[PDB]
RNA sequence: GUUCUUUGUAAAGUGCCUUCGAAGAGUCGAGUUGUUUGGGAAUGCAGCUCUAAGUGGGUGGUAAAUUCCAUCUAAAGCUAA
RNA sequence: UUGACCUCAAAUCAGGUAGGAGUACCCGCUGAACUUAAGCAUAUCAAUAAGCGGAGGAAAAGAAACCAACCGGGAUUGCCUUAGUAACGGCGAGUGAAGCGGCAAAAGCUCAAAUUUGAAAUCUGGUACCUUCGGUGCCCGAGUUGUAAUUUGGAGAGGG
């Protein structure tokens, strides 16, 4: 589309001598992760979507304490596998919202009001408790006899 | 008398003889003459600073910097960046914080950029028969501290008393602060 | 304001200075408003570290004095030890 | 940008989170090889500082060395000599371990270049780096003149002859008043001092 | 024996002697002859020590009658005095 | 030097008014142990343990506390004679 | 049930590269003793010979976390000099630098860290054609966990 785009444009600046408004505002998701993180801070996102596997997982772990700071309603999408598809790349770890259409503006904040009823919400009481207390089924089977028996 | 020779090392397996003297003279000036062929209507050297030296012993000469300012260079109305193209070292490092040296190298470069005409990029090229030293032709120049006679003015300050009282006022100046703070803290 | 004698307060000769324009490599130190946001923004990620812990259990229980000298030990040095307890006693202060 | 967030939360590494992240990725890498390649840098702030570009030909090696002294190699413990160099135990190798770790992934891919390197991690065994390596033969490297530099062949193994980050280090090659016997080299200005100068006249 | 001076430099301790003997081989020879033969206090001659290089002033001869003007960093109470009865003053130059 | 090709609604430089000014972490540093040179309660480097700050940090050849002042900007990099 | 992704593999896969020799000089590591002290352990010989790793026509160092205490100097190297001096040593034998000054040579600079966000603007390879140490056009690929353009502290950026 864009190799499409620019001769379309081309014949448009010879011609008509236009200032580039042939082509209309684009509306897309913004995808890249030091541009989503500038994006906030700036309260300019509407959404931020978070994978929740990321290799190195020391990447993305502040975001969901720095989207709570500048009021952003984060979500914490599963795969950073199907955020690429949507944006065309391998694997995207990131993407986030700016703006949308007029006639989609309603979809939007309805979508927003769970979301934040999930995950801005419940900020306050996740950082008050501790995850792990799994143990193997052979371990598990070993103390609940033993706590039935005692 | 006791003498004192340092060779218990090995030394006889450095020893550096310089018979090649005569000969790296000759070397040498074979590189200047052939670096002036190549630069050939440039004046083989930069344009260096009247810059006064540090380290009390040395401070009453004056001696060639390395470099001007991006001050100095400013004043007399011209960029850095163009200023290394012209043959005029640029030292970004150094302050000036006296008034006749910065004087004294403003100066300099107003002599300077008379003394020299620049080749326009086009052509036509005009034949200027090369100088070989820039600072031969702006030399150096020791400055002159006062007249060669003055008449005599006499205030009786007796002179050897002036550099006592001042050596006193330095050695005893901490001991009497802390006096006089003391009384101040009274009650 | 140098005297014009050889030796003494001020020694060295009298010539007019003309202060200079302030090099931009002095000033390394003054953060920005941007790091000042994210080095609070840090902090209450991290949490306190395990000698850290060990100060503030130490200032509500044996005071300022007994605090500076574990903190001089733990880091290296003693100008250092200013630096953290100072930084202690805004930890508690925040907290009430 | 990511940039500053990682670089200040790497500093905390006592924290809850980071001591957890230290204690995982200890384990992984002791069931690994002693060297095998990582596909991508474990610290990206970090790799980037030193100067890892992600594109083709910038190769990420991860190497473990062992901790701990060097017990000099005489059999038994006889050292033959005058009673001091008897001492074995308390001796402590001038180059640093990091030194060490870029050899060993120097040796193995020879083609490559080390460029720099850093640490991850580290246990009571061994201490774990993480090399960046830079290809010269590749074609995104011999252009792009910020990079051609190193296809230059007097920077031939950089890691052996102590040019790196921590080479230089080692050698203890700063400026100051300190460094007076290690300023141009330490052997270069030993023999220029111990030399007895004989002009044609004699001085 | 005495204690130690760690990095010890010899230009903090800068400082030749020059006695009053010498005093005129700073003047040069041509007007030396003219300055010798005038009493005037209206026109002496100013004789910069530390250009010629000479840290100190010291009395140790004697030196005719004509007012000298002389510039130094140190002078000694002796050198000063001797001076002083020639008519001449010392300034004290940095 | 001589000849035909013009790259550019591209690029660079300078004056003034404001808001700004991001600057390298198991690192700098300290303790101890060994090794080194003129570096003398520690000149370098290395091992282990401890491990920072942001008007901060390093040095200013006698340790430490307290008050100043000067000077540079480390832990990433290239380059002829 | 197909279709991606991550990590790990294989192939006589497409194209590449490293080892060895020389080793006077160069950058490291490792490292003795005979000897001197009229003994000798210290110190010295020596941060040297031997052993090992790695380069070039030069290598290395280099654009200050510098020297300084001045009316201040200004990247590194080399010479004259500082100097057999300060300094350390069974304070014995012995060892022994650096800053200033003159001179030779002269040259400066690059990233990381700023959202292009009204458009990944960047790059290898494969294949046709060509004016081939390359160029142009299409197609896969790398790549948003960051490739260009802008900035390097002497500054510099965003608006006017």
């Amino acid at each position: 589309e864009k190799k499409e785009r620019l001769t379309k444009e081309a014949a448009a600046v010879a011609e008509g001598k236009s200032k580039q408004d042939a082509s209309p505002k684009p509306y897309a998701v913004k995808y890249g992760l030091n541009h989503v993180v500038a994006l906030i801070e700036n309260k300019k996102a509407k959404l931020v979507l978070i994978a929740n596997d990321v290799d190195p997982i020391e990447l993305v772990v502040f975001l969901p304490a720095l989207c709570k700071k500048m009021g952003v309603p984060y979500a914490i999408v599963k795969g950073k596998a199907r955020l690429g598809t949507l944006v065309n790349q391998k694997t995207s770890a990131v993407a986030a919202l700016t703006e949308v259409r007029a006639e989609d503006e309603a979809a939007l904040a309805k979508l927003v009001s769970t979301i934040d009823a999930n995950f801005a919400d419940k900020y306050d009481e996740v950082k008050k408790h501790w995850g792990g207390g799994i143990l193997g089924n052979k371990a598990q089977a070993k103390m609940d006899k033993r706590a039935k028996n005692s | 008398p006791i003498l004192k020779n340092h060779f218990r090392k090995h030394w006889q397996e450095r020893v550096k003889v310089h018979f090649d003297q005569a000969g790296k003279k000759v070397s040498r000036r074979n590189a200047r003459a052939t670096r002036a062929a190549k630069i050939a209507p440039r004046p083989l050297d930069l344009l260096r600073p009247v810059v006064r030296a540090p380290t009390v012993k040395y401070n009453r000469k004056v001696r060639a910097g390395r470099g001007f300012t991006l001050a100095e260079v400013k004043a007399a109305g011209l960029t850095a960046a163009y200023a290394r193209t012209i043959g005029i070292a640029v030292d970004h490092r150094r302050q000036n914080r006296n008034q006749e040296i910065f004087d004294a190298n403003v100066q300099r470069l107003k002599e300077y950029q008379s003394k020299i005409i620049v080749f326009p990029r086009n052509g036509k090229a005009p034949e200027a028969e090369q100088v070989l030293s820039a600072a031969a032709t702006f030399p150096i120049a020791q400055p002159a501290t006062d007249v060669e006679a003055r008449a005599v003015q006499d205030n009786g300050e007796s002179a050897f008393r002036t550099l006592r009282l001042a050596r006193s006022e330095k050695k005893f100046r901490g001991i009497r602060e802390k006096r006089a703070r003391e009384k101040a803290e009274a009650e | 304001v140098k005297t014009g004698i050889a030796i003494g307060l001020n020694k060295g000769k009298k010539v007019t200075s003309m202060t200079p324009a302030p090099k931009i490599s002095y000033k390394k130190g003054a953060a920005s408003n941007r790091t000042k946001f994210v080095r609070s923004l840090v902090r209450e990620i991290a949490g306190l570290s395990p000698y850290e812990r060990r100060l503030i259990d130490l200032i509500r229980n044996s005071g300022e004095k007994r605090a500076r000298k574990v903190a001089k030990k733990r880091l290296g040095s003693f100008t250092r030890a200013k630096a953290k307890v100072e930084e202690m006693n805004n930890i508690i202060a925040a907290s009430r | 940008g990511a940039y500053k967030y990682l670089e200040e939360l790497q500093r905390k590494k006592q924290s809850d989170v980071l001591r957890f992240l230290q204690r995982v990725r200890v384990w992984e890498y002791r069931q690994k090889n002693v060297i095998h390649r990582a596909a991508r840098p474990t610290r990206p702030d970090k790799a980037r500082r030193l100067g890892y570009k992600a594109k083709q030909g910038f190769v990420i090696y991860r190497v473990r060395v062992r901790r701990g002294n060097r017990k000099r190699p005489v059999p038994k413990g006889a050292t033959y000599g005058k009673p001091t160099n008897q001492g074995v135990n308390e001796l402590k190798y001038q180059r640093s371990l990091r030194a060490t770790a870029e050899e060993r992934v120097g040796r193995r891919a020879a083609n490559l270049r080390v460029l720099n390197s850093y640490w991850v991690n580290q246990d009571s065994t061994y201490k774990y780096f993480e090399v960046i390596l830079v290809d010269p033969q590749h074609k995104a490297i011999r252009r792009d003149a910020r990079y051609n530099w190193i296809c230059d062949p007097v920077h031939k193994h950089r890691e052996a002859r102590g040019l790196t980050a921590t080479g230089k280090k080692s050698r203890g090659i700063n400026k100051g008043h300190k460094f007076n016997n290690t300023k141009a080299g330490r052997r270069k200005t030993w023999k220029r001092q111990n030399t007895l100068s004989l002009w044609r006249y004699r001085k | 024996v005495g204690m130690r001076y760690f990095h010890k430099q010899q230009a903090h301790f800068w400082k030749p002697v020059l006695n009053l003997d010498k005093l005129w081989t700073l003047i040069p020879e041509d007007k030396r002859d003219q300055y010798l033969k005038s009493a005037s206090k209206e026109t002496a001659p100013v004789i910069d020590t530390l250009a010629a290089g000479y840290g100190k002033i010291l009395g140790k001869g004697r030196i005719p009658n004509v007012p000298v003007i002389v510039k130094a960093r140190f002078v000694s109470k002796l050198a000063e005095e001797k001076i002083r009865a020639a008519g001449g003053v010392v300034e004290l130059i940095a």
